[PDB]
This record gives C-alpha cells, structure tokens and sequence, in this order.
C-alpha cells in the first residue's frame, strides 16, 4: 500500500493450487486488503487510516503472472471487480494512492 | 544454566550402579514406578528375589544422596482417579470444565489424606508452551526441608525424580486457563508421618524403645486382663463385642474387662503419626471367601467395590488388632485387603507386641468403636490374584 | 464437533466454520457479536502456523503474542512479518594522503 | 467463585474489581483498611 | 514529569480502544498522574516531593 | 505455633519475637542462656 507519505506490506496466506490437503481458507482480493490492512469499510468504502483504498479510487499494479491470472478470471466471473477475484499463491499487487483525485 | 550445569555435574558423582538404576529408569520409569508404588507387599523371600530391588534400591539411595536446604515449589500432573474421582474432569480433547464437575471435585478432594508412595519425576516451574499435559488436574506441592531430589537429563529437559513418604493435603482449587485449555491448578500440603514399609527392624525397635515403660506404669489388675487377652481372651471380647452386645446384650464380666482394658490404653497415646497396617479378609466389609464380589480378578468387581466403601466411614465395635510391617505373613495370608491406616496424634493405643509372650509380632491395637474413613481404593496382583490395599484415615 | 487434527487448541469444525476467542478460549462464531466488537476467524484445521510465522493459529487469534505486533497480524491468515530496509543518507571521504 | 484465568495468583473478581496484598495473599478489598497504610489494585484479569 | 532540575518519566498501562477483551482497567488523567509519581493527594490538592 | 510464610526454616512467631540457633535448628529465645554466649536475633517473617 503505497500511500506516497508511507508504505505498508503485508503478506497474506494463500492455497495452493493442486494440493487437495491444502485447507487454507479461500478469500478474494477485497477481503484480503482488508485483512492485511485492517482497513475499517464504510457500505463499499473501504478505510485506511483516513484514506479511501477501495477498487475504484486507487491505482493497482501487478506483475506480468498476477495480471494474467486477474485477466482470466474476471472473464469466466461475473461482476468484473477485481476486489472479486480470489488471491492466488505469488500474487503481487501495490496498491498507489493517487495524488490527486476528485 | 544453574539446573543444567547441577544436573550434569551430578552425573559424574554417582555410583555406577546407581547411573545404572537411573539409566533403566528412562526405560521403565512406569514399570520401576508402579514396583516402587508397591515393592513392600510381599514376603520377604518374594522381596529380596525379586530382580528390580536391586536398582530399586540403587536408585532410592541415589535419590537421598543430595537432600535440599529449603523448601521448594514443585509442580506435576494428576489423575483425577488418584483422588478418588473415578469421573473425568474433561476429555483432553475439550477445552472446558463445568461447574458441576468443578464442584464435585471440590466436594471429593476437600477432606482426605492421600499418602503418596515410590518415585516421580516433577518440575520446578510451571507448564507452558511444548510440555506434555495429559491431565486436567495440576498439583502444586511444596517440598520440605531435606526431600532427596535428584536432577536428571532426558538429553535436551531436565527432571527432578523424587520419592514419596508423604501424604498430600489440598487446600484451594482453581479452573486455570493454559493455551486455550482449562486446566485445574489444585494447592497441595503434606502431613508427614511414620511408615515401616518393608525394614520392619526399624519397626520394633523404634516400637520396642517408646511402649516398653507402658508395661509398667499401672495397676497390675488390667495387667493380668491384657494377659489373659493374649492367649485367648480377645478372641472371646471379639465373639460377644462384635454382635453388638452392650446395648442388647449385657455382659457383666465380659464389659468390665473391656473397660479395663480401654482404660489400659491412654496412659500415654500413640507418641506420632504413623501408617499402621492391617490384613483382613471378605468379612470386614460383609461377604464371604469366595462371593462373587471377592473375584477382584476382573477391575470391574473392583469398580463395585470401590463404590461399595471408597469415601465412606467404617466403625469396628471391636477390638482392631493391626501390624506395623507391611510384609506379607502367612497365618492370614490370603486376606485379600489391606487397611493402610494413618494413625495420628493423639491416639489412645499401645504397642501390644511389647509384651513378652504374645504371638502377636509387630502387632499393635486401638480403641474399640473407632472410625475410619475409607480415602481410596488401589489394587495390586500376586501371582494371579487381585489384592485390594485400602488406604483409609483413623478420627476415631 | 470436538477433535484437534494439528493440536492447537481449535476444533476442527470451528476452524473451518469461523471462531472468536473470548476469555482466553475459543468459542464457536454467532452474527450476533460482530455488533460488540468480536472479528471472525478461520484458519487451516490441518496447521498449527496456517500463514507460516513463528506463531500459532491460536496464538496470533488471542493476542497472546508480542504485543507491539500490529492488530493486522492478529489474524490466522495475515502473517506476522517484519519488512526492514536500509537507506544511506549522505557519505563521507577520507582521503588518507 | 475462585478461578484464576490468567494464573497469576490473583483470581478475576479481586482483579476487576479490586485487592490488595496481605502477608503475600491477594484478599479482596475493604474500605476500612484504607488508612492502615494498603493500597487498591485493579489490573487485568486475563 | 520536569519540576525545572529534574525529570521523571512514566509509562502508565492504556486499554485498547477497539478490542472488547482488553480488560485494562481505565483510569483519568489524574488518578495515572498520581499513581505514577507516588504523589500524596489532600483533597483538591495533589503533591509531589514537596511541589 | 510452626508456620514458615517465607519459607527460611524459621517460623513467624520465632522472627517477630526473638531467636537463637541450637545445633543447627531455630529456637525460641529464653533470657536465660544469654550468659552461655548466645544471641538474639530478630527478622522479617515475609
Ligand atoms: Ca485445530
Ligand atoms: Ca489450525
Ligand atoms: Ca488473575
Ligand atoms: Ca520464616
């Protein structure tokens, strides 16, 4: 979470993929920044410290493999919200707050 | 650190036998327990041949060899069932106790002495986070001044093997919670007392030294009561007291000489607490030699028996001829339960084997009437038979 | 139910169901406290460290941890987990002539 | 009721609602003894 | 606490805000001041050493 | 009577009122043996 005063990362654990052992609880994207952050939701707002980081007013970055696997399935999903997708292993994701915004 | 570096270094000055029986203790430390539990149950030809004596003894002696200065806080594990809660407290899978269970404990392990027995491994410090915790109920006990500890390695911990001549005495319980656990943290006592085991010279020496001036410190006329009482007069006082006769049946002469001979036992009372001894058969508990409750045999008979007379109150309106040494004898050998009675203070009675020319060896006796709450309920097997010790408290 | 697989101090069915600890014990989750400030956790009934730090399930559930973790960390899914870097500031040349 | 959940020898209800230490036992507290020289104590009880 | 020649500093225990198991039990401003420097109480008057 | 609250093998009405050391146990102190060279001594039973 790249506030530009500040940054915060975090690490949230994951399933792995094949493993039928493996009974790591599943959460999406949302769920996951909201964890890791302890950002305080507002109806769909979602809160940090004072600062809006909910899908629609920051700027997300992935890697070339995490942007591939959002890509594929926000199609085969309805809702095309990537705070709907659900956190697979190796995921990279940076949260950039925008400067300025309206 | 300070535990590490005692205990290694205690380990260089033992004895090799002794090394030896502390070595094959991390063998059969329930085996050598239990043996140590109930070794002086025997006679002494099934004593002295019995191939575990040898480190038994080994390992005791090491014990002793390093006594503390002050007292120390110990901590260890129970069973409830060691307490006569023959319920379990919660299954080690649960993580709560209830009220319910919390009171009946509270109510069965308030008002007994438990006397102790054998060798056991405890801690200095508290449980916490990787220690094994099988049980529910935790004792914290205090040792006293000159208790033999000896500090061994189980190559990474440390345990500090203890022996036990003593009798617990809880004071408060608590519902502790550990790790998400409820636990129970039980605060322990000891009332220390006098016990013979199995080196019963000790026994009638110590006997011998503290009743032989009883002989001679009264009128002579209960005197030739008592002596006539050794060759046949109490089996006669136990033929008619027995039947409950003062109150139905008077019996002149026969309630005079009891008199006489209750009169002839304060003088001076027992000078100590001791853990006297007495073997006796089906009849004092009201069955017969072979009943099919005396087939102890499967624990399920002991079961009834435990709730047939565990915690409750026995009286003996006759005279209570008991034994001071807990080696087995012959001429009621197969008298399949043991009274471990804990005589205390202030109780009237004398050592009756003073006296030259009574068979009875090691033999002493106590007033008629008296009571004895029945604390707990064990087993152990000769041969293949299920003999029952029954470790009870004498308040008269 | 009442079994623990990885011996943690959670059943098994309220780790994979949702759980809450209070008075120091876990208690079976209820939509009725979410209102009295109590957080919903699940976790892996198989592990005992389900995000892999030096702190189990229970242990990161009911804070009973170093207290200057963050809250965030206090959830069996966030791992505790220090991100430390360095940064040079200005540098300094002696030239030994 | 006396049950002691964080074990520290001081049971909850003289932790949340106040004790004081007399020959090194936590008793629960009275306000006579105020002006014996003791002192109230509240702390956490888990 | 800086009485102009010497200074004492404190840390007195606070409840956490959000959490309903923190039972820190809570206390004002004066009652942690008085607590934390030993400072004798007379009525409206709260004194240190003799400040 | 015998109660030993801290635990230092001396008993409390022993450290409150006076005591001597006789063959490596704790006694109550009698005036009398204060001429057999003996001395009083006195502690903190807590
Ligand atoms: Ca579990
Ligand atoms: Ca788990
Ligand atoms: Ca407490
Ligand atoms: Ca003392």
């Amino acid at each position: 979470l790249d506030t530009g005063s500040q940054t915060f990362e975090r690490r949230v654990a994951a399933k792995e993929q094949g493993n039928p052992e493996d009974k790591t609880p599943e959460i999406t994207i949302g769920e996951a920044i909201k964890k890791a952050f302890s950002a305080t939701k507002n109806g769909e707002l979602l809160y940090f410290n004072g600062i809006p980081i909910d899908e629609s007013c920051v700027e997300l970055i992935f890697d070339d493999n995490t942007s591939e696997i959002i890509k594929e399935q926000l199609k085969y999903l309805d809702d095309k919200k990537i705070y709907n997708v659900k956190l697979e292993r190796g995921m990279n994701i940076l949260i950039k707050v925008p400067s300025y915004f309206t | 650190q300070w535990e590490k570096k005692e205990a290694e270094r205690v380990e260089k000055n033992l004895d090799t036998l002794e090394k030896e029986a502390l070595e094959l203790y991390k063998k059969d430390s329930e085996q050598i327990s239990n043996y140590s539990q109930t070794r002086q149950y025997f006679y002494d030809y099934q004593i002295e041949s019995n191939p575990r004596e040898k480190e038994y003894k080994n390992l005791r002696n090491a014990i002793s060899k390093n006594k503390i200065d002050k007292p120390i806080n110990v901590y260890y594990f129970e069973s409830p069932e060691k307490f006569a809660f023959n319920k379990e407290i919660r299954t080690e899978n649960q993580n709560e106790i209830s009220l319910e269970k919390f009171n009946e404990l509270k109510e069965t392990i308030q008002d007994k002495l438990f006397k102790q027995d054998g060798f056991k491994d405890v801690s200095l410090y508290e449980p916490g986070n990787g220690d094994e915790k099988p049980t529910p109920l935790l004792i914290h006990l205090k040792l006293p001044k000159n208790t033999g500890m000896l500090p061994y390695i189980n190559s990474n911990d440390v345990k500090t093997l203890i022996e036990q001549d003593y009798s617990i005495k809880i004071d408060k319980i608590v519902r502790i919670v550990i790790e998400g656990k409820q636990y129970i943290k039980a605060e322990a006592s000891i009332v220390n007392s006098l016990d013979f085991k199995d080196d019963v010279s000790k026994g009638d020496l110590w006997g011998k030294e503290n009743y032989s001036d009883w002989s001679n410190k009264l009128t002579p006329n209960e005197l030739a009561d008592v002596n006539d009482y050794m060759r046949g007069g109490y089996t006669a006082i136990n033929n008619y007291l027995i039947s409950n006769g003062p109150l139905n049946n008077p019996n002149p002469e026969l309630d005079s000489k009891v008199n006489n001979i209750e009169n002839a036992l304060k003088l001076t009372p027992i000078p100590s607490n001791l853990i006297v001894y007495r073997r006796s058969g089906p009849q004092e508990f009201g069955l017969t030699l072979t009943s099919p409750e005396y087939d102890f045999n499967k624990i399920e008979n002991i079961d009834a028996f435990k709730e047939k007379w565990e915690g409750k109150v026995i009286t003996y309106p006759n005279f209570i001829s008991t034994s001071i040494g807990s080696v087995n004898m012959s001429a009621f050998a197969k008298r399949k339960i043991i009274l471990r009675i804990n005589i205390p203070k202030d109780s009237p009675g004398a050592y009756l084997s003073a006296i030259p020319g009574y068979a009875g060896e090691y033999e002493v006796l106590l007033n008629h009437g008296s009571k004895f709450k029945i604390n707990k309920v064990d087993s152990y097997k000769d041969g293949t038979v299920t003999k029952l010790i029954l470790d009870a408290t004498l308040i008269n | 139910e009442d079994l623990d697989t990885d011996n943690d101090n959670i059943p098994d069915a309220y780790e994979k169901n949702g759980y809450t600890i209070k008075d120091s014990i876990a208690v079976k989750w209820n939509d009725s406290f979410a209102e009295q400030g109590y957080k919903k956790y699940v976790s892996s009934y198989l592990e005992s460290n389900t995000a892999g730090d030096p702190y189990t399930d229970y242990q990161k559930a009911s804070g009973s941890i170093d207290k200057a973790i963050k809250l965030e960390a206090r959830d069996p899914l966030v791992a505790a987990y220090p991100v430390v870097g360095v940064g040079m500031e200005n540098l300094i040349i002696s030239t030994n002539e």
